[PDB]
């Protein structure tokens, strides 16, 4: 079985540059050319470029010309990718995908790696700003900002920070006759706040 | 008529050095047909073989369209001498030697269809390298190939594709000019590769040659059995007449050597 | 420049035949586009299916097949399976680089369909004080995991629950002065809307 | 006419001093074209009766670019194929018994092309194979018989004969 | 002995397209090129085109360029002919005729097929309207063929002449003479067996 | 464009020598016309005779022979036979396609000539109710089977609306034919003519 | 575009017979790459061998610069037939 | 390497061979390949058969000293064959 194992996740400040690896095993490494694909939250999948292990040859997407530098270390069966002048836009998941053909370019994908998550951020710890939300069964909302029926949704990225809300459906007869509140903790900031949902 | 149509195409500004334009800026797509005439001199020592074929290339060059829809004009006009036309600079990557046939008039044909479709046909004799594997030498099968690709134009300018119907054809008198082998199978494939100068499109036809056995049966196997069997007829001579036994056993052994040599 | 288009999502039952399509903006998908199809299982598991001329990856099931139906690239799964439920990206080759599509979320039915329970929350007073107003349109209990929020906005990606009915939240961001409204969710048919 | 030789593997024009060509333009517009050409043609041979066989070799002539609507070949009406007097004398191993003049027009993928074909019939000379193969083999088999006249006690003599003639037989065939 | 057997007769509506076959046997199929000839009532014989089985190569009469599409299936030794955008004018008998030479074009015909009759008519199954012919019968506007006629329910069988049918209004029409007296018509395609007496 | 012309019909007795000719409209029939001759027996039986340069089909009797007499292609049957009675088409090759002739109907006389028995019927009042008129002209008992059908309406010869059937062998080895007219009959045979009219 | 860029370079006075100029009058530096395709017929008697290779030469000819910094133009233009260049 | 059956291309080097001649000092590169001759052939066609040939000359040490014809036949045939092989 073939396997492509990529390096672990990385966190780097803007302006810096880091290099992720893709160690190939289970096949003649020098026989198949490697692609690099970038999956970012903001857009779809992007094709960065490709490198031929045996040849050293490379071909980049005009877009990443100068942003990425594909290399290869035959001895260790590893493919590397340099990323220069890292910025906010470079924060994504970078996959490496092998080409299908044996010692020739087939233009079709075989195996991918598990992906490498690169985070390029320049913001320090910030306390979660909690703002309560409110309009049978009445649903109440709780909003965390810039950091039965218990529904916490995914966390977005607003202005270089995070933000998620929290639905909670309950019998209307328990509100406001009873105190509904939501706990908001944040280990990295050491701050826990409460916001009482009122009508 | 024809001479006038040709004149019209080249009287304007036309540059045979400039690649044909495309609607989306895409690469010029060159469809390829290949007709093998003869496959000969299959050298096992230098691992190469000769072969004469007819290359047939077909692409679109809107600049050359004269009739367009036509239907009032000739379907295609034969390109006469003295008119330059952009052509795919195709070469044969695994060719070690190559000749074009030029007896009398050169053996080429160029047609410029009304819509701008160009046909190109040329006879070419080749000497190609064909790495062979003799593990089962007496009873082996080799696979020899012809590679075709552009030299200067990369994947953005020119792309090869085998003709949709019967990309590889064989002349009827091919197997008869190939006495030592039997051309069992053929295949039509792509060998596009990524090099240091860029990514180049490439086709590859492959013939499969099965070595004829009748020769090795008669010149190797039969005579060796006949030789081993003779060494046995000395088991029936009296143990006292050893001179007879040695004479047999030794002559058959020596002969065995020579034969193998 | 050139852009690739796919169905946002498709639905099919085990055993049926579904077909995903890949559309080129510059024109019809031709052979020199080398239409590729990639599958993404949950947890970021990518694998190739079809590509190149008419070749396929090692192990790609026989039910998967490529073609050029009409004037766009197609991917036909004859005899859909449970595990076939994933996200399918198609990639077209334009001259010297690949361009991926939006991806199609193929769902192989397992549980009865469910309408999205929507609730639209106004911007609280603390935010108004901040001078920045935020709206929240929470979506719970829907299946399959495909919803389209329609109101600066920014909706989150579908994520299953404890009852296997994907959920999500929508955020329409404004300013306090602009604040001084309705969220409609279209889910596989009808359209639930609240003001 | 852009004529070429379909079954030609190699071909040269003679250009020693002035090129060996002649073109005449008769008053009525009739053109004569004459040119010396050396060829190496492929001739599939069939060796079923090898020692005593006959092969038939051909030269094919046809247009390359012009189809059947533009150019049509026809063998001259009288003596289309001629042989130089000193041809058979420069051909020691065979005997050029018969010749024929035919048409080989064919329908291809690029169109229908007119084509002529001359054919010579070569009979392999036997005198060589009589002297280098048949005679010496009989002379070899006959020797293996002279051991039937040696006393059955002197087997060394018999084996020496029978084995040497057998070995030699092998070599000869090789 | 060589044989070329073509497909059976066909009836198709205008605008449609059908394909007739020519199965060759008794010779090396791939060695001889096939011609297709069209024999229509309206005109003479027309040469449609030819195909070389071994080569795949084809060459059409400018006239049928786009109307016919010659193909060949080596495995089954069969030659096929497609006919597109069928119309009234395409109603004819299509023969296939082999070329004479062995692995080369000789431009001369050997063996033909028995022919394939193609009828292109948007016509509806119609019974015959019989009118009396006095100083004979007149089966008129009947489709599709054939139609059979007897005299006196079969009695008067001497001197009866049934003439070929004709396509006069897109519907066949024939008559039948003879040397009380009634003629019996029996159209099997619509089960119409009408009789008409012959009065002065 | 180019048109091929042949004798409408010819007659000959068993043993004699008949000659069919094929004429080109553009000029003299040359060798590059590859004059072909095809025979059609009754019931749609086609077979080739001569063609190409100077070759013939497998089995074509020795009595058949081709030539370029005068300036047109010829087909000479030396020693005509009974079975030789058929329709002969010649085809000329013009550049890239074949053009067939009208065909010549060769009759091998094994029966005494027989003049045609022409009968013309008046359009039954019956079919006049359909507001349509149809004149029938039955022709029977003639030999050889080659008649010309010309119509006339009040002196002037009919040019539109006429259709005649091809002669067909009846019971007594003689031929028959019919001819119709379309509204809302002289017959040429062997030379003489037979007229049947009506007011 | 390309055809125009080429035209611009040779419309001026350019001599393929003249060596490319240098900043310090130094020699033209030619960088060489070499790709062996096949090495065959290794003759021991005549002590020689055959070999087919791809020669790759690279030098600087300021006279041929069209895009210079470029970044608005194509990185390189393929030299078409009919344009002489010092080699 | 697959088109080179008789040898094994073990090592390659890239060097300079600039030299001073009578017409001047010329710059020069030199690539070098190192070819190791394949042994399997010489093992089977030379060494093995010669041992097999020498060993045969020994089996005459086991024939009675009275039957010398057998010994000479062996010793001489193996010697002659040895010659041919070397030739
Ligand atoms: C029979 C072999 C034993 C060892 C005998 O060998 C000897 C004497 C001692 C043994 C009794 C010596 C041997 C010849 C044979 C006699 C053989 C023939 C006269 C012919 O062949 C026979 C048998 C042959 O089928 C084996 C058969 O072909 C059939 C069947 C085949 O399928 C099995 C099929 O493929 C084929 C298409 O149709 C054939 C019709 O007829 C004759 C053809 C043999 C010629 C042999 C040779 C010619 O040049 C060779 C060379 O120069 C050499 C060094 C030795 C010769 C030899 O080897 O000489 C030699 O190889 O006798
Ligand atoms: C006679 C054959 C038996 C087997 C004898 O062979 C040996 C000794 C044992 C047997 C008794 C050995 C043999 C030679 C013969 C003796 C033959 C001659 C001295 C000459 O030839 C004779 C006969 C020959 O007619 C067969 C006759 O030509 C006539 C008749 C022919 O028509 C039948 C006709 O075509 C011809 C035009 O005019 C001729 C005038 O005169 C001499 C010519 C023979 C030479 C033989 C050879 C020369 O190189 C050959 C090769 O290097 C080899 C390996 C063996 C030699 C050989 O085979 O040597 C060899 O093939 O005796
Ligand atoms: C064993 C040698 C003595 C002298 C014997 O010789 C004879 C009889 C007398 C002695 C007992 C005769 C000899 C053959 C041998 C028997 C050998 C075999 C059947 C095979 O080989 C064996 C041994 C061989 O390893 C030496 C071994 O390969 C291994 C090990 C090697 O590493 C040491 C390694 O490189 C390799 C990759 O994997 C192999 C698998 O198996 C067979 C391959 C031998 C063929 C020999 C020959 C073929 O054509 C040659 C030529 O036509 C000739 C003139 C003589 C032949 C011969 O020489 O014939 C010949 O050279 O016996
Ligand atoms: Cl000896």
């Amino acid at each position: 079985e073939v396997q492509l194992q990529q390096s672990g996740p990385e966190l780097v400040r803007p302006g810096a540059s880091m290099k992720i690896s893709c160690k190939a095993s289970g096949y003649s490494f020098t026989g198949y050319t490697m692609n690099w694909v970038k999956q970012s939250h903001g857009k779809n999948l992007e094709w960065i470029g490709l490198i031929n292990p045996y040849n050293g040859g490379t071909s980049y997407n005009q877009k990443f010309k100068g942003k990425a530098t594909l290399t290869v270390d035959k001895s260790s069966s590893t493919a590397y990718m340099e990323l220069l002048s890292l910025t906010s836009e470079d924060s994504a998941v970078y996959y490496c995908a092998r080409d299908g053909d044996y010692y020739r370019y087939g233009r079709y994908f075989d195996y991918w790696g598990q992906g490498t998550t690169l985070t390029v951020s320049s913001a320090k710890t910030t306390p979660p700003s909690v703002y309560p939300l409110a309009p049978s069964m009445v649903t109440l909302g709780c909003l965390v900002k810039g950091y039965s029926g218990v529904h916490t949704f995914p966390a977005v990225l607003q202005s270089d920070l995070y933000t998620l809300s929290s639905s909670v459906t309950v019998p209307s007869s328990t509100w406001p006759s009873e105190t509904v509140t939501c706990n908001v903790a944040h280990p990295a900031s050491s701050t826990k706040v409460d916001k009482k949902i009122v009508p | 008529s024809d001479s006038k149509i040709l004149a019209h195409l080249f009287t304007s500004g036309y540059d045979f050095r400039v690649r044909p334009p495309t609607d989306n800026g895409g690469p010029v797509v060159v469809s390829v047909n290949m007709l093998l005439r003869t496959i000969s001199k299959i050298d096992v020592v230098n691992m190469e073989y000769s072969a004469q074929l007819t290359l047939r290339e077909s692409w679109i060059d809107k600049r050359l369209s004269y009739g367009v829809k036509g239907d009032g004009q000739p379907d295609f006009v034969i390109l006469t001498v003295g008119h330059q036309i952009w052509m795919p600079d195709t070469f044969f990557p695994n060719e070690k030697q190559a000749y074009k046939h030029t007896i009398d008039k050169p053996n080429v044909l160029i047609r410029i269809h009304n819509d701008g479709t160009v046909l190109y046909s040329v006879r070419i004799s080749l000497v190609l390298s064909c790495p062979m594997y003799l593990q089962y030498y007496p009873m082996d099968v080799q696979q020899c190939s012809i590679d075709l690709a552009s030299y200067a134009y990369t994947t953005k300018d020119i792309e090869y594709l085998w003709k949709e119907h019967s990309p590889l054809q064989l002349k009827v008198g091919l197997s008869s000019s190939l006495p030592s082998f039997q051309l069992t199978n053929t295949s039509t494939t792509y060998c596009t590769s990524v090099t240091n100068t860029g990514i180049y499109s490439c086709l590859r036809t492959t013939i499969q040659l099965k070595r004829e056995f009748s020769f090795y049966l008669l010149q190797l196997y039969i005579p060796s059995c006949m030789l081993v069997i003779v060494s046995w007829v000395s088991f029936w001579f009296d143990r006292t007449a050893i001179p007879a036994r040695v004479t047999l056993g030794v002559t058959t052994l020596l002969t065995m050597t020579a034969q193998s040599a | 420049q050139a852009v690739v288009t796919q169905e946002s999502a498709l639905t099919t039952s085990p055993g049926e035949t579904v077909t995903l399509t890949c559309r080129s903006s510059t024109g019809a998908v031709t052979t020199i586009n080398f239409a590729n199809w990639v599958q993404e299982k949950p947890d970021h598991l990518f694998t190739g299916l079809i590509g190149g001329i008419n070749n396929r990856a090692p192990g790609v099931p026989a039910r998967f097949s490529g073609s050029l139906i009409g004037d766009k690239a197609a991917l036909t799964i004859t005899g859909a399976q449970t595990e076939d439920e994933a996200i399918y990206f198609c990639a077209l080759w334009y001259s010297n680089h690949w361009v991926f599509g939006g991806g199609t979320k193929l769902t192989v039915l397992g549980q009865p369909k469910s309408s999205p329970s929507v609730t639209l929350f106004p911007p609280s007073s603390e935010e108004l004080e901040t001078n920045k107003a935020t709206l929240v349109c929470t979506i719970t209990d829907f299946y399959p995991g495909v919803v389209t929020v329609d109101w600066g906005m920014e909706t989150t990606q579908p994520s299953k629950q404890s009852n296997n009915k994907y959920m999500a939240s929508s955020y329409l961001t404004l300013t306090a002065r602009a604040w001084e409204y309705s969220c409609q969710v279209t889910h596989e048919g009808h359209t639930v809307e609240k003001s």
